[PDB]
């Protein structure tokens, strides 16, 4: 494996994203250095889903959500293979276009229905309906009746707390 | 102070040889018009060998916009034939495409003013256009208007499609590549025959 | 023709103008001969010719 | 005559003897290339949508006008003739409009 | 043949007493037996032969039912069985490991691509081969030596490159004989009968054509690549050069149409005249082969396995891969902008839905057609969805309970109409 | 190291020499480019021979097979020499 990193170093000197990426692979097999190598490879050209995710995971945990969007946006729109989805929508939510992205994400993904509701909660009847829709699992039914409580729906909530409560006990 | 520098440098003309200072104006901001008017006053000083060597130092992005803006000003209809040739040299440095189009524009104006002794000049112009076509063998280049002052867009060379037949009433003189160059060759043969008939009269 | 091009280079081909037109005719004649019956070399001659035209343009500017 | 969808069939035959819209009621791509008017093009695009060449349709939509992907698609279209050259020039103009821009610069390169 | 409802439901009786997977395998076998009875025994003479063919097509629906049960069994066995859970040993590799170990890794790691291979193996399983010794393809193409007529009759070098090198040489008979060979080798390559294609190439005297077939395999050294230790080293280390050389040889005209096509299949490219007679299964196979051949090369490039020198013609090869979904959508269209009649077939639409993995989507959607008065025309299709849902819920708790009741209820109502009282009552 | 070294040694001699050879005629050169592979294949562009040529540089047990079989085929009936090279015992 040391001969393999010599041939990688020489090739890079000669000219080379796939060298620099390979170095990252060797590193995976001193993480800060590997991350730096991945960053350079990404800058040179866009290659393999494993490249995109190693850089994007490195930037994600460095807290640098603007670099991670940059990688993952290029990896989606380049057409190589995008299915990052978490950091994009999550980043949009943090920012507070975004609605369209949420709709695209929706298009049985639970945490995604949840982040979607919370986006709507920053951007009352519709919110109440959202809970009703999700509930249609005891703890669903319980957060549903609690946020009905907030909106002000005493009659509906006690029926749809008690219905759950003697569906579970 | 900088707007004074433009006014004062323009009036003297002599200090307006400051090319790296000219280049140091478009890179910070869109004061390209300062370079356009100042480089015209340097063209008025008129040392074109030295003058054209300094836009080798100037960045090519700026040089393309300044020299194209200058080339549209070269369509002044002046007796300065050389300005077209020095534009051709800047085109030579670049993709070369526009030097051929500028020659047909200069041919058109020279045909419009008067005839007869212009026939031998039109032969030289056909030789120039033929040589320029040989230089730029695979790439196409499009004409718009018969020279600068253009109010037409680009009809292309692949839109040979009609709509109803009323949309095929576009002049279609964007596509003035190899086919119209063969028509200019016919104009040359017509001129040769007229001269040979003229030689058989005395 | 190559010798003539060399002479133009020595001279710088300021007034050839006709020659470039003349050169095209020669090229056409060569094409005709080919039809009746080195491409890189032929390109080089054209490049050499272009230099003379550039020199002529410089003279016009002067 | 007893009702059948035979009217389009008869109309189409007449056009061939001597049109595209009548046929609707590869070739479409060729027509677009010829028309490298605007309303007619829009109608053709609508017909294509009804039929649904997808890349070509996307290119047409771009002409009418994620973004990086669209640019890549345009580049692919350019990769795959005087008319073709004109189309390439139009694409370059579109790129210039987009620039008016690092991605645009890359597209220009 | 009315006792066909027994055989499926009899496979049900064994399943309360036993195990899930044999139910689908027995559905493949049961339908397979039913194909034979309808198919056999039928004799067609003159105009009737056509009637017999029509009868076969109707049975042909049972043949399609067997092929579909086989595909359903193959994909669900990979997807649900412990075959997708193993050590990552196939993917533990080093830069010194060969391109073959990299392909063995890609097939282990990429379940989505490996699912495409299971579909290919199925399409190859149901391919039509011409006969060797009972058709003119090989019985009448038993020439003692290659190009005997061109050797015996003038009209300089024996090699296959002599007519690509110069114009007219080959005798018409030798070209006719080569058409039969290459057509038969081509059918064998489509059937996955690679060993038979090599056996025939050697025995027909075409050692050069045999050598081209050998270059399928990627380089494996047992010594370096300890994971799959064989005894001898095998395959060719410049596979990308071989792929490009095969692609270039395919494009070259003055070769037979069947030859250019074998080279196109080997290169992972399409062919043209031979695809005029390409059916749905045959077109699915050619297009999935392009997807596998492009995907493997892209992984090889990303891994840095390919050498720059081997890239003789990158511009001539489709780097992009389409998704399995686009594969079916493009195949689903006819050449004349109509819905493909083969794609529109009620059991073929299911084969595609099993490949996409959205089986349960159609199961709910099909049940809605029953309430809307549709599907009732095809007698098999109603049964099929019943047995298929029953099989899905036993292997994995899947399809909606509502759909199960609606499908089973309509199916039981048919058992009363057909008077299958003991079984119909139970349903 | 030796391979490329051998090439460099047989250079200039194969250099201008093989140069003329190509810009000349005719066969053999195909063999001479093999002594020098991808550029030779590209210049040559014999589709079946092209796929066998990529097995060169391969020490694989392809040798014997193609060797004997091709010879036998020829007996029954610039190509035999290429096969002698891939036999590995030229």
């Amino acid at each position: 494996i040391q001969r393999y990193v010599e041939n990688a170093q020489n090739s890079a000197s000669s000219p080379k994203s796939m060298k620099g990426f390979l170095f990252a692979r060797l590193y995976y097999e001193e993480y800060e250095l590997a991350k730096r190598s991945v960053s350079s490879y990404i800058s040179v050209q866009e290659r393999d889903p494993k490249a995109h995710r190693f850089l994007g995971q490195l930037f994600e945990i460095e807290g640098n959500v603007e670099k991670a969007v940059g990688c993952y946006k290029r990896s989606l729109e380049l057409n190589p293979t995008q299915k990052l989805t978490l950091r994009i929508a999550e980043l949009i939510c943090t920012l507070n276009r975004a609605e369209y992205w949420v709709e695209r994400a929706s298009k049985g993904s639970p945490e995604i229905y949840r982040l979607k509701e919370q986006l709507l909660s920053s951007q009352w009847n519709q919110l109440f309906d959202l809970i009703q829709a999700e509930l249609f699992d005891v703890y669903v039914n319980l957060k549903l009746v609690d946020l009905f409580l907030s909106n002000q729906r005493l009659e509906e909530a006690v029926l749809h707390c008690l219905k759950p409560e003697r569906r579970a006990l | 102070l900088r707007t004074r520098i433009f006014k004062h440098h323009l009036d003297m003309g002599h200090n307006n040889q400051a090319y790296d200072a000219l280049t140091q104006i478009p890179d910070p901001s869109r004061q390209l018009d300062c370079l356009r008017q100042l480089v015209v006053v340097l063209c008025e000083r008129s040392q074109l060998q030295d003058l054209v060597e300094f836009p080798y130092v100037n960045l090519h992005n700026e040089v393309v916009g300044i020299i194209e803006s200058r080339a549209r000003a070269v369509d002044l209809m002046t007796h300065n034939y050389y300005e077209l040739l020095y534009a051709f040299h800047i085109y030579r440095h670049n993709y070369r495409k526009a030097g051929s189009v500028m020659f047909e524009y200069g041919m058109r104006l020279g045909r419009e003013v008067r005839t007869l002794r212009g026939l031998q000049k039109q032969v030289n112009s056909y030789l120039a256009c033929l040589n320029c076509l040989r230089l730029i063998r695979p790439e196409y280049a499009w004409i718009v208007q018969p020279v600068s002052g253009a109010v037409y867009e680009r009809p292309g060379a692949s839109p040979k499609r009609n709509y109803d037949g009323e949309s095929s009433a576009v002049p279609s003189s964007s596509q003035i590549e190899i086919l119209e160059l063969r028509d200019l060759e016919k104009e040359y043969v017509l001129a040769q025959t007229r001269l040979t008939l003229a030689k058989h009269n005395p | 023709l190559t010798l003539l091009l060399d002479a133009l280079p020595l001279l710088e081909q300021k007034q050839v103008i006709f020659s470039a037109e003349q050169t095209y005719e020669l090229m056409r004649c060569l094409e005709d001969r080919m039809a009746a019956k080195i491409q890189k070399q032929d390109s080089s001659i054209d490049n050499t010719k272009v230099e003379m035209l550039r020199l002529a343009l410089a003279r016009n500017l002067a | 005559c007893v009702p059948a969808q035979w009217v389009h069939e008869a109309k189409a035959i007449r056009s061939r003897r001597d049109y595209l819209l009548k046929g609707h009621q590869k070739l479409v791509t060729r027509h677009l290339a010829a028309d490298a008017s605007f309303l007619g093009e829009l109608s053709n695009p609508e017909h294509c949508k009804h039929i649904q060449l997808d890349y070509i349709r996307v290119i047409d939509m771009l002409n009418l006008i994620g973004c990086e992907l669209e640019k890549l698609h345009t580049k692919v279209m350019s990769l795959c003739y005087t008319a073709k050259d004109r189309l390439a020039q139009s694409e370059m103009a579109k790129r210039v409009a987009n620039i008016l821009q690092p991605p645009e610069s890359m597209s220009d390169s | 043949t009315m006792s066909m409802y027994p055989d499926f439901l009899k496979s049900f009786l064994e399943h309360p007493s036993s195990a899930v997977f044999e139910l689908i395998e027995q559905y493949e076998a049961t339908c397979n037996t039913q194909i034979t009875l309808l198919k056999k025994i039928v004799k067609r003479v003159t105009p009737g032969q056509q009637k017999f063919s029509k009868t076969a097509s109707i049975l042909w629906l049972l043949q399609q039912e067997m092929v579909t049960w086989r595909l359903i069994a193959a994909l669900y066995r990979d997807r649900i069985q412990s075959a997708l859970e193993e050590e990552n040993m196939f993917e533990i590799a080093a830069p010194n490991a060969s391109e073959k170990t990299i392909v063995d890794k890609l097939f282990q790691r990429d379940t989505l691509v490996r699912q495409s291979q299971l579909v290919v193996d199925w399409l190859e399983s149901i391919a039509k081969d011409e006969v060797g010794d009972f058709s003119d393809n090989i019985e009448y193409y038993a020439k003692s030596v290659y190009w005997e007529n061109t050797l015996h009759t003038l009209k300089s070098e024996l090699d296959p490159d002599a007519p690509i090198r110069q114009k007219l040489p080959l005798d018409d008979l030798d070209r006719e004989d080569d058409i039969r060979l290459l057509k038969y080798l081509f059918t064998l390559i489509r059937a996955g009968m690679t060993d038979e294609a090599q056996r025939l190439c050697k025995r027909c005297g075409q050692a050069w054509r045999a050598a081209t077939l050998e270059g399928w395999k990627l380089y494996h050294d047992a010594n370096i690549n300890g994971g799959t230790e064989l005894q001898a080293v095998e395959g060719n280390p410049y596979r990308c050069v071989w792929k490009t050389c095969c692609w270039r040889m395919a494009e070259d005209e003055q070769f037979n149409k069947y030859e250019r096509a074998i080279y196109a299949t080997l290169s992972g490219n399409l062919k043209q005249l031979l695809p005029v007679c390409e059916s749905w299964e045959d077109t699915v196979w050619a297009h999935f082969k392009v997807m596998v051949d492009s995907l493997v090369e892209q992984e090889i490039r990303a891994s840095i396995i390919s050498f720059n020198e081997a890239n003789e013609l990158p511009r001539e090869y489709l780097e992009a891969n389409w998704t399995l979904d686009s594969v079916f959508e493009e195949l689903q269209a006819t050449d004349k902008k109509r819905v493909l009649e083969e794609n529109r077939e009620h059991y073929h639409i299911i084969q595609k839905f099993v490949i996409l993995a959205d089986v349960d989507g159609l199961m709910d959607e099909f049940s809605e057609w029953l309430s809307n008065g549709k599907n009732l025309l095809l007698g098999h299709l109603l049964r099929f969805m019943t047995h298929l849902l029953l099989f899905f819920r036993t292997l994995g708790l899947q399809a909606k309970e509502e759909v199960s009741v609606e499908v089973l209820k309509t199916y039981i109502q048919r058992l009363i109409n057909e008077k299958q009282i003991e079984l119909i009552a139970f349903y | 190291a030796f391979s490329h070294w051998l090439a460099h040694t047989a250079e200039e001699r194969i250099e201008e020499e093989v140069s003329l050879y190509g810009p000349e005629r005719h066969v053999e050169a195909v063999f001479s480019f093999l002594t020098g592979i991808s550029d030779a294949c590209r210049l040559a562009q014999d589709h079946r021979l092209s796929l066998l040529l990529s097995q060169m540089v391969g020490s694989q047990e392809m040798r014997e097979l193609i060797s004997l079989q091709l010879v036998d085929w020829n007996k029954l009936q610039e190509r035999l020499r290429v096969f002698c090279l891939l036999s590995g015992t030229p």
